[PDB]
Order: structure tokens, then sequence, then C-alpha cells
């Protein structure tokens, strides 16, 4: 599933911003 | 009509202090550290007390040079200068803001109820009537900030706070910027940029709204509609556009979506002679009294729970680190205006 596919996934986590 | 008059008085009031910003209104020592709430890719933000009021306030701490070498000078006098000169029911309030020898402090209330980010990962997902209710107010704090020449740049759940009555607080306004025309930088969180910003055009408000179709998605859905294990993936998603939806979403919220996540820039809901109203008046919207939400006189779908003033058990608990001032000033030319 997805939400399977997504919670293996390694950006679940808080994400910060990009830049440059 | 009524909306028109309101956002003309708003921005009267906004462009008052937008042309003469409030400059060092308190100090360090005003304030009792006690536990930080949260970082980011600039700062860290510390529940304190101040001790004259005995207030909580959540306080923002940016190192000057760790700014410099980020070139985030800009942006910060951006995000500060904004920040005190801005007033909606759903952004946060900046209360005091001051620096000293080696970093820039921005004082606002403190939300309690946590980032919407842990409650949306650890339910899973919101239903939509739940997801409806946070949408309806980044619908109308956008219509606010655009209509200020504003543009917000970082919409995501890590930047909406949930606060004592179960309302949205828009924090972070690192990246918003004051511009009349098309502006170039490369800026925002990889899973909510709108095609038009990796392809490195010039771009305008649109990428707010595209933003906006980002954010309902992964409320909705509890993933976000392009994601892999690093940005560069997600970037092919975005760019290809090709959006699939969850097989629960309603027929009125996929059609929302696939005019917000809308590549083509004519046809993108907010975008267009319309604007906001093509998304107030939207189907998946119809059950929304959007004057009733900007009263906050709508039960909240949830409301957090609060032990006491400064409890913070609705934050992730982080490593504390010393703040330390250095006895020779950095950066001083850099952030004067600050
Ligand atoms: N007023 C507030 N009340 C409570 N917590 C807050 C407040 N403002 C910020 N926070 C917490 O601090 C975290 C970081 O703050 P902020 O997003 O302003 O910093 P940042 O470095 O600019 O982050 P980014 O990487 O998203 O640019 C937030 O995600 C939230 O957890
Ligand atoms: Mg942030
Ligand atoms: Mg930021």
């Amino acid at each position: 599933t997805t939400y399977a596919d997504f919670i293996a996934s390694g950006r679940t986590g808080r994400r910060n911003a990009i830049h440059d | 009509e009524s909306v028109k008059e309101f956002l003309a008085k708003a921005k009267e009031d906004f462009l008052k202090k937008w042309e003469s910003p409030a400059q060092n209104t308190a100090h360090l020592d005003q304030f009792e550290r006690i536990k930080t709430l949260g970082t980011g890719s600039f700062g860290r933000v510390m529940l304190v007390k101040h001790k004259e009021t005995g207030n909580h306030y959540a306080m923002k701490i940016l190192d000057k040079q760790k700014v410099v070498k980020l070139k985030q000078i800009e942006h910060t006098l951006n995000e500060k200068r904004i920040l005190q000169a801005v007033n909606f029911p759903f952004l946060v309030k900046l209360e005091f803001s001051f620096k000293d020898n080696s970093n820039l402090y921005m004082v606002m209330e403190y939300v309690p109820g946590g980032e919407m980010f842990s409650h949306l990962r650890r339910i899973g997902r919101f239903s939509e009537p739940h997801a409806r209710f946070y949408a309806a107010q980044i619908v109308l704090t956008f219509e606010y900030l655009h209509s200020l020449d504003l543009i917000y740049r970082d919409l995501k759940p890590e930047n909406l706070l949930i606060d004592q009555q179960g309302y949205i607080q828009v924090t972070d306004f690192g990246f918003a910027k004051r511009v009349k025309g098309r502006t170039w930088t490369l800026c925002g969180t990889p899973e909510y940029l709108a095609p038009e910003i990796i392809l490195s055009k010039g771009y305008n408000k649109a990428v707010d709204w595209w933003a906006l179709g980002v954010l309902i998605y992964e409320m909705a859905a509890g993933y976000p509609p392009f994601f892999a294990d690093q940005p560069i993936q997600i970037y092919e998603k975005i760019v290809s556009g090709k959006v699939r939806f969850p097989s629960h979403f309603s027929s009125d919220l996929k059609d929302l979506l696939r005019n917000l996540l809308q590549v083509d820039l004519t046809k993108r809901f907010g975008n267009l002679k319309n604007g906001v109203n093509d998304i107030k008046n939207h189907k998946w919207f119809a059950t929304t009294d959007w004057i009733a939400i900007y009263q906050r006189k709508v039960e909240a779908p949830f409301i957090p729970k609060f032990k006491g003033p400064g409890d913070t058990s609705n934050f992730d608990d982080y490593e504390e680190e010393e703040i330390r001032v250095s006895i020779n000033e950095k950066c001083g030319k850099e952030f004067s205006e600050f």
C-alpha cells in the first residue's frame, strides 16, 4: 500500500527547509 | 464588498508597521529559558517565561553567523519585519524582538497544542471534515497575506501549530517576502515545492496555492502526494505532476486537489480571474462558513490536552544546548535593522 511505502521511507520525520 | 473593505483597513494597519518596524523591545535577561520546543534548518525555539509578568512565550533563537553562512540574511530581515507587522487570527503573534552579540531573538506567543505534524503522524490521517477545518483557516490566512503583497513560501504541518481552542496558528515566516512582481529564490521544503520553483522560473503567490494542495492531500491521506527517499526523486515526481488519490478521497476533494495541484498556471485555483473565490466556492468547501471560521465560532475537531500554563507535553523532546553570547559583536552591519 502507498501508506506502507511512506511509513518505510526515509522522510516520515520532521522536514527541514531547503535553500540555495 | 465587506471582505474588500476589511482587507483595505488591514492593509492600512500593516503598512504603518511595515514602514516603522518595532525594534529592540526586550532583552534576553528578561526571560527564564525553560525547554526547547522545536528546531528547524535555521533556528531553535524555546519555551520561556517573562520574569516581570509571568507570561510564557516561545522564543526563536537564530545564530547570526549561521544565518550568514546559509545565505539567509535578507530572508531573516524579511521574517522579522513582516511578522512584526501582520495581524490575523491564524498568524502567530510576535510580542518582542531583540539581538545581542551572537544571536537574533523573536519572542512569540506560545502555542501550546503542538505541531499539526505530530498529531497527523500519530493519528495517521485526518477525516475530510477535520482537514477541511484546518484548510479553511489557511485559505483565509493566504487571502490576508497575499492582499498585503506577501508570499509565504513554507506551508507544511511542521510550521502549523494547534492552539488551546484547536485552531491553527501559522509560524515560521523565514521565507515570507513582500513582492509585487515575480521572484526567483529556490526555497521552501521539497515535498511542498511548486513545479515552477523546481524549474527555476520566476514565480509568484500561486506557489502558496500549490502548497495548500499538498497540505490538504497530506492531511487527508496521511502521506504527501509526492514522496521519495531523496529530494531529487521528489522533484521528478512533482514536475511530472501525475497525482494519484487514495480511494477513500471524496469526488469533491479529488476535484479541488486537481485544481490546486495544477502545473498549468493559467488553470491553477487561486491564480485565476476569480482569485481566492474559486477556492472558497468549490464544492468541497460547501459546508464551510467562512465568517464563522474567521470569528473562531466553529467547534474544533479536537482540543489538545493541556495540563498547565507552561506544559510542553504536546511537543517532542530535544537535546538542549547552551545559549552562549560572545563578548564580541558578530555580523553587526548585516543585521543593523533587526
Ligand atoms: N509560537 C510558537 N509556539 C510553540 N512552538 C513553536 C512556535 N514557533 C515555532 N515553534 C516550534 O519551533 C519549531 C521551529 O520553529 P520555526 O519553524 O520558526 O524555525 P525554522 O528554523 O525557521 O524551521 P524551517 O526549517 O521549517 O525553516 C516549529 O516547527 C515548532 O515546533
Ligand atoms: Mg519551520
Ligand atoms: Mg523557517
